[PDB]
């Protein structure tokens, strides 16, 4: 063959923290099909928005939104335990079928995206140039989001542990731990990587007993 | 359980 | 300047599943310093081996081992909660100082690696060619390890939940859940991605009540 | 708690 | 759009020395059209073979031959003077139209190559891997061919100058010059870059008078 | 080794048309040494300026000038016949020694460039970003210069042929040919690729007899 | 002129 | 021969 039908840009979904996570890489020959198992961001979460993105930027908002749908009826479970399988399937005509399947509930939902959706040739070139020009800014956004995600999981896990310990956790211990959780949650509302990391470290420094107890 | 106001797709443990 | 001192290859550490995780990317100008926070792979783990690797392959064993050390005295906590900060610092002379700091215990350990350690120019070219020739095999190894890691965390989390539920979990429920845990753990000892995923899915299909209970 | 026979560096939650 | 029709591999023609010269680069979106002016390899050459190649290797024989045609009626002129315009035009359906136009004679010839010609997906991947594995060997072939081309032009130009000088060139001078031309032509039949360059240099060392005369 | 001394950017010389021609590629490990044979741009040229450049841009003026020197005493010869060997040799300390040797005269000249010359780390990053942002503009400059070089050689060769034909060239023929040479030389003073090519083609269309004669 | 036995595409001067 | 006012490095034929 002299030509191939290939994707001009990355295809994926928005994930926790406002980041684009790629399911089909740029320059993949079609037809193609790729699945990845994802999960809930918080304990007992009953629904996920699957938000389909096209582009090369790390920030979800900087890419081209192709459409979105919900999968609900996710049954109560700890954060990150339900198995939500997301599949991108591009058929021979270039139509994209995105589906999300909750292996724990059985429920499935899909959206169909026309081959003509998304960015046109000029906008595709602009996207590629943009990703090149902002490769550093995007790297910094990416590392801030992973640190903001780590802090949010540490915040939520420690709150659960506190409540589970109840009276077993000495007053002083609880005081130091609570103080630090509030400090972290404030840092998480902000934009500063190092501040989030310092509040995380402040928490590791006073949580010793809580851990111990939680492990008993 | 109280269900959170959260829609984010997270990573599978 | 007409020349720069730059790394010829990736530097990092071995992580859970026998994978190389990069701390300093290939072609980084020295001096340079990079930290990333890592953690324990199992509940109550008291020590981590920091195993310093040089190279471009995903499998740890396929890269060049520069040395290793332990950090112990990690205090009991749930898997993934202790904050273990690993820092690679290459100074102006090309000497690499790797340290690991447990923010929760305060304990620190380091190793110093001479600038002349690791692969020579020929071996560096061979490494680069090898990574090129095996880019697919390495991608498949990488995805198998992430699936094997996900199953191992799901195995370990579900075992904890079972034990915590004790008598609250109906016999039948427990039976189906236990069956599936054994099936997963066997799949994890194997080499087959799809088999691991099917055992995970078998577990999501019978764990509904356990989750519910665990969430109460 | 019983400490596991595990040395692997894992990812921070 | 979610997909683009793009070339999977380089398209071009065989040029002097058995080398592939690219007209349309790999990963060009179609439709596309590119022209480059080429010429004759020898004084008074009356025809050119246009040999259409697909692939990423420097040696013509290592790429995929798509077809070939002649353009004749090129009028006598010094080597490299006739303007032979070669145009590759891939239309929206992926059909390739190659034409060659002799601006000096007016004559034109073309061939049409179906979109399905050339390498299939597997062979395309093999081609890409091959070019990667042989990037050094190909670089050395490329530099040998440019040196073999330079020597052949120097051989042919000096023979003309000798004949033009006739009796004006002293016997001794002619002797040294002829000796060296024979030595070069033998080196050109061989595979050794350095030997060709040394015979070229041997010629520059005894041609001083011929040049002088040729310049009068 | 953990580090290598490597060039951060391309090193070469300015060539005919105000273009940078690379002798040592970006990311070459030092020490290294590379020679390429170049030549005169015009018949009887007695000297060449060797102008050493650092950078990634195609326009000579857009790169970093490291220094320059002349090689004279080049003996009269047709354009492109003298063998001028240019060698870049970077030694283990990163000092660059550029020399140019006229194989036809024996004469040699060199310049020594300190390892600390050229662009600093920031400017090196800016250079790399600039080459990325202007990859199209540079491609267009590059193709304009090759067309401007081809026209200038065609202009100069045809002027010689005219003079050599003298009275053998019919008045009418000469008239058309001269007209077209003037038109080309004007196009060469301009910035328009297509205009240069059209004047070249205008010349191929009326030069038929001159060629014929020149070939006799 | 004698025409050479040459078919190679060369570069335009 | 008259020497041209030209300093450009050109390509070797």
């Amino acid at each position: 063959v002299l030509l191939l039908d290939v994707t001009p840009l990355s295809l994926g979904i928005e994930t926790m923290g406002g980041v684009m996570t790629t399911l089909i890489a740029k320059n993949t020959t079609i037809p193609t099909k790729h699945s990845q198992v994802f999960s809930t961001a918080e304990d007992n979460q009953s629904a996920v928005t699957i938000h389909v993105l096209q582009g090369e930027r790390k920030r979800a908002a900087d890419n081209k939104s192709l459409g979105q749908f919900n999968l609900d009826g996710i049954n109560p479970a700890p954060r990150g335990m339900p198995q939500i399988e997301v599949t991108f399937d591009i058929d021979a005509d270039g139509i994209l079928h995105v589906s999300a399947k909750d292996k724990n509930s059985g429920k499935e939902q899909k959206i169909t995206i026309k081959a003509s959706s998304g960015l046109n040739e000029d906008e595709i070139q602009k996207m590629v140039r943009d990703a090149e020009a902002n490769a550093e800014a995007d790297r910094k956004f990416e590392e801030l989001v992973q640190t903001r995600n780590q802090g949010d999981h540490l915040l939520h896990s420690t709150r659960k542990q506190v409540e589970e310990a109840g009276d077993k956790l000495p007053a002083d211990d609880k005081t130091a731990i609570e103080s630090a959780l509030t400090a972290l949650e404030t840092a998480l509302k902000g934009e500063d990587k190092a501040a989030i990391e310092a509040k995380m470290q402040e928490l590791a420094q006073v949580s010793q007993k809580l851990m111990e107890i939680a492990q008993q | 359980p109280p269900r959170p106001p959260q829609w984010a797709v997270g990573h599978f443990m």
